Parts: structure tokens; sequence; C-alpha cells
């Protein structure tokens, strides 16, 4: 939607304290949007007999995983890297936040 | 004048409207069937569906999947149109609530006829009778409910009862802005909400 | 049909003014009126009669039928009868709504004329309630309605033909 | 079952009977179509399976796959009709350009479609006399008075009453106008008919 | 208030009390083995006579102890909608004379007789106790004789009488502090005295413990319920107040 047809106020050099993460949540929107009109989207109604994990890529996000699913050995996460604490790096989403051991990558 | 009209109901005739909004969602409600041979492939939605296996699904697959040879599937009435509530209407017609026994009943009932049971005869009477029965409180309600909430008076109507009462209620208010005079006044349409 | 089309109907009846201006023949395409003469009563339509009126160019006189005694014999005949009586003009509820909300000071006695009208549309609109209940619980065919007149058909038929198309339809979905 | 998101469509335009314009469902468009996609490849993969195998016992699920199509064809053609219906009131309800709010809201297919549409309507306008054809648009209501007194409601530009003589639609200003110059202003709701 | 096809019904299920033990209180997660001991409470087992003369109560008592926001009451509502003749009572809204029989005069007449209370209303049924470590020692008086004996004891107006209160008792009650302590006993998280408690058939402790994939299941579950809209309602209606809905003298979709 263009601005006009919306809430969101005109762009100032001079920002709000929500327009910092504002950047950063309409960077992980857009890849979002476009992460989720891939192939690895859920079959359609009864695409094949057998259920499929979204052709293998099946995603989630952060808050999701935090609770019942300790080691479930195929969760993908769409999410930042960051260096939150040092050398122990942090995922990051617009739900939360979550370490990462990337002992291998 | 040019005012937007809906698509009209044909739910009534021998076939309904294609393009109508009401006879899509009146067909969309389902409908108890007996299924007469084993259907492949469905069981992830009721891996085949066993033969003999009763089913609630929606009127038109019903009509869509119905031969009168009755060779995939057996069509059952709905409770509200079998011999108990048939009686029910006939005691008072006046008093069953036709919004929640299926918001288009008028509709459903005579598109039932469709499945050659042998009570249509029955049904169809049942129908008649009702409408009958209801149509003097109807027009009684609608062309004098003046100025004031309808909503207890137009509660306990089915979809085509609401169409005649405010079809009663248009021209009573038609009426009463001639006789007030404010019918003269040219003015601005809804659209001046944008 | 909306009853201000009723109404443009009703219009039409030709009612008779007094001028307080001279003109001569006007040469209208629904037919030529006049000439109007200072103080002469001369017969025109009503749109044109409720206009001079509004411009404060005539005085309107009352129908033959705005008269009091009329109105109460035809009142009194109206509610003794079962069938609708025939009205005075076809167009009774208009014409009174117009002549007397414009020209209640020309028109002596306007509020019993006002009120007789009243009381012979409650009359027969009652009528006509009865007549679509009878033709409902009956499963008439086809009724016979000879003395009407349009707004009291305008006022209740777009209901009662649509109950009657809904009440056709359900009692001949048995057809083959 | 199948249909559930095409009755989604259904349902959004039968529960705003007044005839206002929602915005396009492009999104539920695209789910019913891509549901009938999948749909018809799997009655085609059956289908071939049965006549090539000789295997009788898919045909009630063909027939089952093939009017579960139909239903969707049916409930997205009556969609876009209705919505075609309450786009060809908005010409006479409220005129030919349409405010951007309610503009927004509209397919550029619908736009192409409205288009389409004037233009065979001023065509068919023109053709109903030797010149300047007759605007039908416009004695929408039986006609009163000759003039009418009109009062501005939006703060407006010069408006011409006749080659050099114009009115300045002023807010809260005033004028006494004939009716056939004013309907459309009215019915706009640039003026407001008084008396 | 057809039988064979319930004799049927128990040859093709396999173990059909596990089924209708998890088919109990639908809107109600988890708690399986409390939902099979109600289930044992709806059906009872057998009264004893025997050649003595003496007798052996049928019915089965189940007190449900537990934290705020566990279900103990809405289980106890499904047993009043489920079984025939379950009476609801709640702690601090109930007397001892309430409980078994008050003494009342009859207009028609001006003479006065008894009137009957809660457990005697119950008998062959149930009576459901909710906030029950509430009630007053005087009005848990009432309830032991009922529980012991299957009978109430009265001695009022013109009457002498041993009252049938043969009824199953479902109570539910919270700890003493509210929440249940883990560091201390159950006898002291457990306000009621030893020989009241002897009289109960069972007796379930069940804690709000905060494990995050039985918060999972639970919250889904609940939203899931939440969610839920009857087919002969329309999208977005609140639910009417009552009415009167009944126009046959018996039941019509039969
Ligand atoms: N396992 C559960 N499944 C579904 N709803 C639950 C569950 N546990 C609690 N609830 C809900 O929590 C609310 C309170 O239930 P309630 O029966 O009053 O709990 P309780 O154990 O009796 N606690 P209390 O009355 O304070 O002693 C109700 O709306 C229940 O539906
Ligand atoms: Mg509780």
């Amino acid at each position: 939607l263009p601005l006009l047809m919306t809430n969101h106020p005109a762009p100032n050099l001079f920002g709000t304290p929500r327009d910092k993460a504002e950047m950063f949540r309409e960077r992980y929107t857009i890849l979002h949007q476009r992460t989720h009109r891939h192939e690895l989207f859920t079959p359609p109604v009864i695409g094949s007999h057998p259920d499929e994990s979204g052709s293998k890529f099946q995603l989630k996000t952060i808050e999701t995983l935090l609770g019942s699913t300790t080691k479930i050995g195929d969760a993908i996460v769409l999410g930042m890297i960051t260096q939150l604490k040092e050398g122990k790096f942090f995922l990051e989403d617009p739900t939360g936040t979550v370490q990462l051991d990337l002992s291998k990558a | 004048s040019e005012a937007y009209f809906r698509v009209e109901s044909g739910a009534l005739g021998p076939e309904e409207n294609f393009l109508s909004l009401d006879d899509i969602l009146m067909s969309h409600e389902k409908l108890p069937v007996r299924t007469e041979t084993a259907m492949p492939r469905l069981g992830a939605f009721f891996n085949a569906v066993p033969q003999g296996s009763k089913l609630e699904l929606p009127l038109w697959l019903a009509k869509g999947l119905f031969d009168n040879k009755r060779r995939i599937l057996s069509v059952e009435l709905p409770k509200i149109y079998q011999e108990g509530w048939r009686t029910v209407f006939s005691a008072d017609p006046n008093v069953v609530d036709l919004h929640k026994m299926g918001p288009h009943f008028y509709g459903f009932g005579s598109q039932l006829l469709h499945f050659d049971s042998p009570e249509n005869a029955d049904i169809s009477q049942s129908l008649l009778q009702t409408f009958i029965g209801r149509f003097r409180r109807i027009m009684d309600s609608s062309q004098n409910a003046y100025n004031e909430d309808t909503s207890a008076l137009v509660a306990r109507l089915d979809e085509m009862e609401r169409g005649l009462f405010q079809t009663g209620q248009k021209g009573l208010n038609d009426f009463q802005c001639w006789e007030k005079g404010q019918a003269s006044q040219i003015t601005a349409s809804n659209l001046v909400q944008n | 049909m909306d009853a201000a089309e009723v109404e443009f109907l009703a219009e039409k009846e030709l009612v008779t003014i007094i001028p307080n201006f001279s003109l001569d023949k006007i040469y209208l395409i629904g037919g030529d009126l006049g000439p109007f003469n200072p103080g002469l009563p001369v017969e025109v339509p009503l749109w044109l009669a409720i206009n001079l009126k509004q411009r404060q160019k005539c005085r309107l006189l009352p129908p033959e039928w705005m008269d009091v005694e009329k109105l109460e014999k035809m009142r009194d005949h109206e509610r003794k009868e079962e069938t609708f009586t025939p009205m005075p003009s076809p167009y009774y509820m208009e014409l009174t709504k117009l002549l007397l909300n414009h020209a209640s000071d020309n028109i002596p006695k306007a509020d019993e004329i006002r009120t007789l009208v009243k009381d012979m549309w409650d009359t027969r609109i009652a009528k006509l309630r009865v007549s679509a209940d009878s033709f409902v619980r009956q499963q008439e065919a086809h009724a016979k309605l000879d003395n009407l007149t349009l707004m009291e058909i305008n006022t209740s038929g777009t209901f009662l033909t649509q109950a009657l198309n809904h009440m056709y339809k359900l009692r001949t979905n048995l057809q083959p | 079952m199948f249909c559930e998101k095409a009755m989604e469509l259904i349902r959004e335009l039968h529960r705003a009977p007044e005839g206002q314009l929602p915005a396009f469902n492009e999104d539920g468009l695209r789910q019913v179509l891509e549901e009938m996609k999948a749909l018809y490849e799997q009655n085609q993969s059956d289908v071939n399976e049965a006549k090539s195998g000789g295997r009788s016992d898919l045909i009630p699920t063909i027939k089952f796959r093939h009017c579960s199509l139909l239903r969707n064809r049916r409930c997205t053609v009556a969609y876009l009709y209705d919505r075609l219906l309450r786009i060809r009131a908005l010409r006479w309800e409220y005129g030919s350009v349409l405010p951007n709010a309610l503009r927004f809201h509209m397919a550029a297919e619908e736009m192409e479609w409205f288009n389409n549409y004037k233009r065979s309507l001023a065509t068919y306008m023109r053709s109903l006399g030797g010149d300047e054809g007759l605007d039908i648009t416009q004695d929408m209501k039986p006609p009163k008075s000759l003039y009418i007194e009109v009062r501005c409601l939006k703060d407006y530009g010069e408006f011409e009453v006749d080659d050099g003589t114009s009115v300045l639609l002023k807010k809260n200003s005033q004028h006494f106008l004939p009716r056939w110059k004013c309907e459309q202003l009215i019915r706009q709701g640039v003026l407001e008919h008084i008396l | 208030d057809i039988a064979k096809i319930k004799k049927f019904s128990k040859t093709r299920s396999k173990d059909i009390f596990d089924q209708l033990a998890k088919s109990l209180a639908p809107s109600i997660h988890g708690h399986d083995y409390v939902k099979k001991a109600i289930l044992c409470l709806l059906l009872g087992g057998v009264e004893r006579d025997l050649e003595n003369g003496s007798h052996i109560r049928g019915d089965i008592n189940i007190l449900l102890i537990g934290d705020p926001s566990v279900a103990k009451s809405q289980l106890l509502r499904y047993v009043l909608c489920t079984a025939p003749r379950a009476i609801p009572t709640t702690g601090r809204g109930s007397s001892g004379v309430g409980l078994t029989a008050a003494v009342t005069t009859d207009q028609e007449t001006g003479e006065r007789r008894l009137e009957a209370g809660a457990m005697v209303l119950a008998d062959r049924g149930v009576v459901c106790i909710d906030e029950f470590d509430k009630m007053s020692d005087m009005d848990r008086t009432a309830i032991h004789e009922v529980m012991e004996q299957g009978r109430v004891t009265i001695a009022k107006a013109g009457i002498h009488a041993r009252l049938n209160a043969r009824c199953s008792v479902l109570a539910a009650a919270n700890p003493v502090y509210g929440r249940y302590d883990q560091y201390k006993t159950p006898m002291e998280n457990i306000g009621l005295q030893d020989s009241l408690l002897s009289r109960f058939d069972l007796l379930f402790i069940m804690l709000d413990q905060m494990d995050p994939e039985q918060d999972r299941e639970i919250s889904d579950h609940v939203l899931r319920m939440h969610r839920y809209r009857a087919p002969g309602e329309q999208d977005g209606d609140a639910m009417p107040l009552g009415s009167a809905v009944d126009i046959l003298a018996t039941d019509d979709p039969n």
C-alpha cells in the first residue's frame, strides 16, 4: 500500500524510537513474504497422498520452537544473525531471539 | 432508478440461479447421505471411503454426485423436513424459528425435492402451508413496524421471508416519506460516506 | 414505481385556477391551455396550478368533490360497502395532499376534507389488506380490484406481488 | 472440505447488502485458482490411470473432483459478476470519475471494464438524437420546480452557469440555480438542495 | 427417557471404557485418570444386601483437590449436565438443613411437613459440591451420615425418620492457602479431617504444573474451544439469552 492509503507517517531524518526498529522489522517483512511464496510452501489439498513438510523446507518462527520442540531434527527458521554476546551468536526475528550453535555451518 | 440489485434467488424454481450469492450459500449447507459404492482416494476427507458409509456433505455436491439410478450415493432428508417437524409446522407455523433451522429454509427445501424422495409431495405441501401460515404475520409486521427496532420481528424469519419483510418495510418508508414531503428533496447518494 | 412518480402522474389531473395575471393561450405539447384572464377561472394541469400558486400568481379553487357533505357521503358509502367503491378522482390522495398543503388558505374547511380523505384511505387500505390475506389463504389464481387507485396499489403491491411469486413457485415445484 | 476458501469470497460479498464495494480479494482469488489447478492435476492423473489401466472404481472420485472444480468456478464467477454489478451502479449513483478511496478497492481489469462500460453508455446516449443525444443519467427523480436553492458543502472552484456567467462554490455560500445544472453536483455531494 | 445396538457396540469397540473416559468431557484436556474415576462414579458398583441384614454401600465418592484454574468446577458442571438426577451445591451457599430436609408449612392445609434437601433429592443420583473446603463443620456433620450410611436421620416437626440419601458425592476443594504447597505434607495441604477423608473412595490431587509441553497442548485445546462456533449460528452472533424453544411434548429428531 502507498503511505497515503495507510496510517504510516512521512519519513524524516529525526525519526522516532519506533522507526529504528521499523527498519529491521520491514526488512524481515519483505524477506518473509518473499520466502513463503517459494516452492517450500505447503502442498495443496491432498497434493500428495502422504503429507509433506513443505517440500522438506517447512518454516517456523523463533517463538514457536521456544517450547515443546526440544531436539526436533528438522527445524527451519528465518532470522537475522547477531553477535548478541561475544562469540555467542544469536538469531532474531520479530517474535523473539535464540542462541546460535554454529559449530557446523 | 439505476441502483445496485443482487442477482435474484432462483432457489424455489426447478434449478437454482447460477450467479446468485443466496443460492450459492444455500447450496453450501450440508445434507446427510449414504454412500452406495466405495470411493478411492477420498479417505483424507470423508485411503478409500468404504461402501455404505454415512456422510454429511454440501447440497451442491450431493446434487452433483446424485444420478437418478442411485449409483454413487443415496440422499436422506434433514430432520427439519421429516414427518415430525412437518407436524410441528402444521401445529402453528408462526412460532418455529426458521432462522435457526437453516436460514434458507424454503430454498433448501425446494432443492431437496430434486432427489425424488417418496415424500416429495409431503415436503412440498409442508413448505406451501408453512408459507401460507406465516404470510399474514410477515405482512402485518413488515407493513406496520414503522421507525423502530425490527430485530425481534425479523429474528425468526428465514432469508426469503426477510427479503419480503424488507420489501414491505421499504414500501412503508417510501409512503411515509412521501406523506411527510421528504421525498421531494434531491440528495447525495450513499457513496458520500467515502 | 415510487410514490413521487405516482404523484407525478397525479399532477397531470386538471384543476381550476383564478389567475391574477394576463396571458394569451399557450400551446403546450400535451394540450393548449388558456387564455389566462385576470379574475376569471381557467382549467390547467395540477403541476402548473401548484407552480403558479407557489409563485403567488393565482388562487386555486377546490375540485367539485372537495366538499364536506359529498366526502362524508363517500366515506360512509366506502365504510358500508365491502368492495372498493368508485372514488371521486383516480388520484384523490395525491390531489388532497398537493392542494391542501399548498392552498389551504383558498380551500375552505380543509381540516374536514383532509380528515375525511384520511378516513377513506384507512378504510380502503384495510380492504386491500383483507384482499391480500384472502388471496394468500385461499390460494387464488387472480383477483379483481376494479376501483383501486394507483397510489393505493403502489403502497402495498410490491410486497404482495413478490409474496405471490414465492407462493406460485412453492405450489408449482412438483411439475414433472 | 475443499470449497471453504471459495465460500469466503461469497460470504465477503453477501455480508455487505448495501451495495458498497469491498477491496478486491486478490489473495483469495489466487488461492481458489491454485486449488482448482491442484484438483485438475489430481483429476487428470486419476482419470488417465483409470482409463489406461482399466480400473473402474476411480469413477466416483473423478466425478467428486469434477463437481468440486465446477463449484469453485461457480463461486469465483459469481463473485466477479456481483462485483461488476456493484461497480456498474457507481456510474449512475455517483458519476463517472470515482473517488480515489473507492478506486483503490477496484482491480485494474475492473477499471478496464468500467471504462469500456462508460464509453459504451456515452455512445448509446449520444445516438438517441440528432445532436447532443439525451443525457439519461440526469432526471433521476421527477421534476418539481424549474429552479432550486443550493448550498455549498465543499469549498470548491468556479462553476460555469452559462458561458461568461459563473458562480464561485465557496463553502456556506448559497445560490439559486436551475435544477438540471445542479443535479449532478447534488448527487456528488458538492451541493445541498434546501427546501 | 435400542439396547441391542449398545450390546453390539461393546463388541465392536476395543476397551470401550477408555473411549468413554476420553470422550467424557471433550472441552477439558487431560486429567485422564480423573475422567476414568468420574465414569466409575457415574456407573457405580452394586449395593450388596448381606444375609445378616447389613448392607454394603454401592456408590463411589470422589474428592478433587487442586490449584486454581485446573478445571475442577468444570468437571462438576459436566457431571451435572450428563448424569440423571445430579444436584448442584457449593460450600458457602448451602447449609446442613438445606442439604438434608427442612420443615415447611404446606399452604394447602397449614400443616408442616418435611421438604427434601439436596442429598435427599439426589437419591440414586449424584451430588456435586464445589468449594467443599469452604463448608462449616456443622454443615459437614450432615454429609458424614449421608456418605457413611446412605441415609440421613431427621427428628423435627412431628416426624422422626431415616430418609434415603443414597447418592454419589463428587466434591471439589482447594488446598489450604489456596495453592498447593510442595513443601508441606498432604495432610496439611488438605485441611479436611481424616475422619471425613476416610469416606471418599478416591482422592485426587491435581496441580497447575507449568510444564511447557503440557501448557502447549492445554493452550492449543483451550484456544480451539474458544474458536469454535456452532453450525446453526451466524458468523458474528452473540448467543441469545435464554427463552423457551420447546414446541412439542416429545422430541422431534427421533
Ligand atoms: N485442562 C483444561 N482444559 C480446558 N480448560 C481448562 C483446563 N484447565 C482449566 N481450564 C479452564 O480454566 C477455567 C477455570 O476452571 P475451573 O473448573 O474453575 O478450575 P478449578 O480447578 O475449579 N479452579 P478453582 O475453581 O479456582 O478451584 C475454565 O474456563 C476451564 O475451562
Ligand atoms: Mg473451578
